[PDB]
């Protein structure tokens, strides 16, 4: 889906 | 086995025929696939197949050839080599389509004082090279299909220079496996070696192989059997030794489709 | 390719004792040799071969 | 309809992934996934009827 | 579940041995290759193996576009005595040698085919006239469909044949095609004939070429310059690149060792000596 | 967990001192650098430091495409006596000097390589003839593969070598390549030889160049104009730009201080005086 | 498969972010993240066997 | 300055005697029988970089008023886990006078320098017959 | 074993070396003791030992000798026979002290039509008798230590009559086992017989044996290998048959103490 | 939506 850093 | 069973001692029975051997080097099943009948999920012709079972799936012995110090090698094609073999051949020529697997048993005994080694190769689609440098792909049906007598390899390529009446036959050079590739690599095809000090036979179980489930046996050969002396025959100090080589081959799980009148091919 | 920095070394065969035969036996014979890769063998960087060409 | 797979990361600067969406109805139009399988060489290297035990005599 | 990019097996440490187990002794007559690894014949250390066979998977080995043909076309002045050249090519991988040799490591294959077209043009006469940008038509004419006889005849309508109209100087054209064989796999080798010679029929009538199946296996590509004749003549070439995507192969074969000689396996006299001199006891 | 873009340490306020603690006194013989900060030797105020070292991370220092070579090719009239020029370049970062000097701040490196290709062409003879738009083929020929001998010979088929067909006037071509070294890192310096000279062998036979490892380290790029010969000759140049992405480096080195002289560390007489005159007590 | 990271915002007009999707199977094709780490210079500035205390004599 | 990368194996490898630095570059003008040796100029660290920067390499200084020795513990360093020791040197030891020897008012002082080196954690692979190199 | 394993077919692997045999007569472990490293409870020199492991505990093949109808026998001493063998020899000459066990593999094949029997004996402290009846215990170090070439037995004692420049060598008479005791009793030493109709090799695994835990390998030999024709070589009806005998020996669990500069012995 | 391998 989406990774977030 | 402690009850005496050995890798070297085998008995094969198909139909009303049995082969025994006491000096085998195990036996090979090409690509690990045992012969099988055509499955419904892969089937293509819809008519009820003929499956001759024991009438055709039995050992047929071809004409014995002779190995000498000048022998360059021999070849046969399947089903061609068996086209005149009892009810297998009849079933073949009466039907448009046919498929078959085979047990190939090459026989060659000698003595503890003889030496030599035959490479016995089973090649799928064994296309051989022609004798011509004026016309490619020109080997005639008659010359491509020797029947049981088979053909031979040569150590020398010699181009057919008769342009008026061309020979139209193969010129299969031995170190090029008769097809333009190096013989030392033929071991990637299913094979056994008859090395006289070790074994007196080769046994290859061949599945039906093709890009189709079933095909014209009369137009197309599925397998080629190529036998070449990897190490030349030798004995004691005789200059001209000879030992025989016999081929016995059994069709396995063969089935045929498209029954009509019999095919009468132009073979000479 | 032949390269000194990545050279592999030397394969060789010798007589340890000698070939012995009785009488009535060939005194010369052949050995054949085969090479194959082990399960830890790999290759990389695909390239064209020099083992075939098409001049003209 | 997005497919998300991982990259085998060679030189480094978690799992790094990449995304793939097929734009066409025909699978023939698809790129190659390169997500391929390996098999054992046995059908070519050991096509013998009786299983080979390498510490044992090949001929008995 | 073992994938092409998985690391190969680790070397396990192994020590000295003195037993009845004989890994080193074998018998190649059986038709088998001895499955040995270094710890079978020497003392080894433990190594954690990281290398993989990812680049030699069948897909990766073939995952490259190879040139299979060069088609020539032109567009001359209207005043020329010679006809405007359009090209007709029978689709095949056997007009060139490199992809052919790679596919021929195997007897049969299945794949989707990607064709990419590189198009280049030039002037021929030492003129000073110009030409406006050319559009090319690459029409696939499958076996049975009318082959074009003139650069401008009715067949170029393409109501049913697939055509690519390519504009010069734009990105090279590209299409994909499914596995289109009439068999369950492509045959790289066919040991047979397309006809049975019957006794009751003349030899000419029963004859056919060795190893050839359908005379028009896959049809042809017909290429033309769509632009009308121009005072200054321009000649163009269309290079065709074939890539087998989504590929499967069966029955390995020794690679071609002597020069190709025709579409069959035939060889030419004087090309049969690939190997070079090297002495038995010389490194 | 400290990142390249994090702010550097704050200055802490510090007052007068009179003690046995001696930060200012040290001993460089030990091989260490004295880790001092201003509050160790003067009175400081509190400062909240916002500056970061983000632009001098190894990645950022190298995150630029540098020109490593210029390849020349042409496409002449068919009537010329001289052969159509195609180019062959042995891949390296040592034909130019700027990227070479930056990489050589370190002994070893690992990186993925991005190559970008800028292509320009011009007319040469004071003619008035034109040329249609050119397509270029940039083929990578890895060590072992057949190097092209003619602009149009069989090797340009590229069945297995990677090739770029670039169209003139389009965006500059670009590809990426993984870390492809046969070692665990690229060696910017190799203090050794590729051969051991043996006593039992002739000196010529055991000889090899100092500091050179694989003769053909990475292979070559071969570039050609794919278009056929044209009445008016056009000459083109392909400029190659290398950018090290995803880079790691080991073992720092003093930078090159005198002009490069060959692929090794050799220097030329007359270039060994970089420094200029300045008097000891002159600001 | 989208990766969302923050920008370090320099000149201003919350957290501003940006998005990244990898389009290729090979990590070599990826852009550089610039999300890099720093380390202490000690392996070069203080490679001595006995830990250095800067207020103390370097030689005792 | 007629052939780059030309120092012979024999001259690149002095064994225990080592080699020396020079204050002056002097090009080998014998083209018929070239010396094929190094000409390592001291302020250029023998390699074309300034000696004042050599301190980025692991080092110690023997400053006579302070200490009478230098001790450097070196790990195996290379772009490979293991390599040909006979073809390749991993480390170089360079000793240069940063401040010249001086004593009392003697014009020609001398003091000895001795190197003692111990291999550590050494391991070898690929055993065969012994290498007999051409060293002269 | 029903999976084919045999007393006669063995593979031995030490370091980077492997020996195979298909005609063994089992193998012997002298006094039932396998080689071992020196235990702490029996240790004597206190310095850290060197233990070369695979660098020295590997099979070294010595120069092949020749068996004929006039052969009286051969002898070698250990470690002397291996003093010039790769890193084993280096380790030996660099250290005051050393101890080692061995796998001794004697090789001699012929044919089903040849006959003869070699007694292969491993003797602890194989002191041989000298050539002199003017001075006892006079065999020189150089003559006592032939290295890999070994020495031979004789059927006849012949005293050195040169008193001015004495030969100073052994005169080992075969039926007296070269030491004044009857050869028929040598079977109380660890042995095997290579009887050509039965086997083509002898394998003896020797522990380090001595009245000390470790000793000077350069001054002292622990084991002697004595090979004597118990039944003479014979073949068909040839008057002068010959077959080769090859010795391959591997040090086992060898360790060394007292490292210094290398020993450079006077060997001629 | 999204498959994940
Ligand atoms: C607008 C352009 C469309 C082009 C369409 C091309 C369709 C024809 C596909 C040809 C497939 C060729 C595959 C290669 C050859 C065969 O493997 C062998 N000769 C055996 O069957
Ligand atoms: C279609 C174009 C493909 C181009 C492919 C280029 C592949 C070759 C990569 C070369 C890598 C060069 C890296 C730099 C040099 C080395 O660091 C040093 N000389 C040490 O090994
Ligand atoms: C599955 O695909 C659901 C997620 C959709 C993501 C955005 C799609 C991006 C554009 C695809 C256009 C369609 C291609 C014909
Ligand atoms: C993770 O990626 C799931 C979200 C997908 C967002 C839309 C993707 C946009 C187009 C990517 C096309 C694929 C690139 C080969």
């Amino acid at each position: 889906g989406s990774s977030s850093t | 086995e402690a009850c005496g069973y050995s890798d070297r001692v085998l008995q094969l029975t198909l139909g009303n025929s049995t082969i025994t051997t006491q000096e085998a080097a195990n036996s090979v099943v090409a690509y690990g696939r045992w012969p099988e009948y055509l499955r419904d999920s892969e089937a293509n012709p819809v008519d009820q197949p003929t499956e001759p079972d024991v009438a055709a799936c039995r050992f047929y012995t071809l004409d014995t050839v002779s190995w000498t110090k000048e022998s360059r090698g021999w070849w046969w094609k399947l089903p061609d080599a068996l086209r005149d073999m009892g009810l297998f051949g009849q079933n073949m020529y009466y039907h448009y389509l046919g498929r078959s697997g085979y047990t190939v048993h090459v026989q060659c005994n000698a003595s503890k004082f003889h030496q030599g080694a035959l490479g016995v190769f089973a090649v799928p689609e064994m296309c051989l090279a022609g004798d011509s440098n004026t016309t490619t792909m020109y080997t005639s049906y008659q010359n491509a299909n020797p029947g049981e007598k088979g053909g031979t390899f040569t150590g020398t390529f010699t181009p057919d220079n008769n342009q008026t009446s061309p020979a139209r036959r193969f010129c299969p050079v031995d170190y090029l496996l008769g097809n333009g590739t190096l013989l030392g690599n033929a071991f990637v095809f299913p094979h056994q070696i008859i090395n006289l000090r070790t074994n007196n036979c080769a046994t290859l179980v061949l599945p039906y192989v093709n890009s189709l489930s079933i095909d014209s046996m009369v137009k197309h050969n599925n397998w080629g059997i190529a036998i070449l002396p990897l190490a030349p025959l030798n004995f004691a100090s005789e200059s001209s030794p000879e030992i025989p080589i016999t081929l016995t081959i059994a069709p396995m799980c063969c089935e045929f489709n498209g029954l009509r009148n019999i095919t009468l091919p132009r073979l000479q | 390719i032949d390269d000194s920095f990545t050279e592999g070394g030397y394969i060789s065969v010798f007589y340890q004792t000698r070939i012995v035969v009785p009488l009535s036996t060939p005194r010369e014979m052949d050995i054949l040799g085969f090479v194959s890769a082990c399960n830890d063998f790999s290759v990389r960087l695909l390239r064209d071969t020099t083992h075939i060409e098409q001049k003209a | 309809g997005a497919q998300v797979s991982s990259q085998k990361v060679g030189a480094h600067e978690s799992t790094i992934n990449y995304t793939t969406i097929n734009y066409y109805r025909d699978s023939a139009s698809n790129a190659a996934s390169k997500q391929d399988f390996s098999q054992d060489p046995s059908k070519f290297t050991e096509p013998i009827k009786d299983v080979l035990i390498k510490t044992a005599p090949m001929l008995n | 579940a073992a994938t092409s990019r998985d690391a190969l097996p680790n070397t396990e440490a192994s020590g000295p041995t003195h037993s009845k187990e004989i890994p080193a002794l074998t018998a190649v007559e059986t038709g088998a290759t001895n499955p040995l690894v270094p710890s079978d014949t020497v003392q080894t250390r433990h190594v954690v193996q990281h290398r993989s066979r990812s680049e030699s998977s069948i897909e990766s080995f073939f995952a490259r576009g190879a040139c299979v043909t060069i088609m020539t076309v032109d567009n001359p002045a209207s005043t020329t005595n010679k006809d405007k050249l359009f090209a007709v090519w029978k689709i095949t991988y056997k007009d060139t040698v490199q992809l052919r040799r790679k596919l021929e490591f195997f007897t049969y294959s299945r794949f989707d085919m990607e064709l990419t077209f590189v198009v280049t043009a030039n002037f021929t006469e030492t003129n000073n006239g110009h030409a406006l940008n050319q559009v090319y038509q690459i029409m696939y004419v499958p076996p049975g469909a009318p082959v074009p006889e003139k650069w401008d005849d009715y067949t170029w309508q393409t109501s049913s044949n697939p055509s690519i109209f390519y504009t010069y100087g734009t990105a090279p054209a590209r299409i994909s095609v499914p596995y289109v064989g009439i068999s369950n796999a492509y045959s790289h080798f066919y040991d047979g004939f397309s006809k049975v010679p019957l006794k009751d029929q003349s030899a000419a009538l029963g004859d056919s070429l060795y190893g050839a199946a359908s005379l028009n296996d896959f049809g042809i590509l017909a290429v033309r310059v769509v632009n009308d004749h121009n005072p200054t003549k321009v000649t163009s070439k269309i290079r065709v690149y074939l890539k087998p995507k989504h590929i499967r192969v069966w029955c390995p074969r020794p690679p071609r060792a002597v020069a190709y000689y025709g579409p069959g396996v035939d060889y030419k006299d004087g090309t049969l000596t690939p190997l070079s001199t090297k002495d038995l006891t010389t490194y």
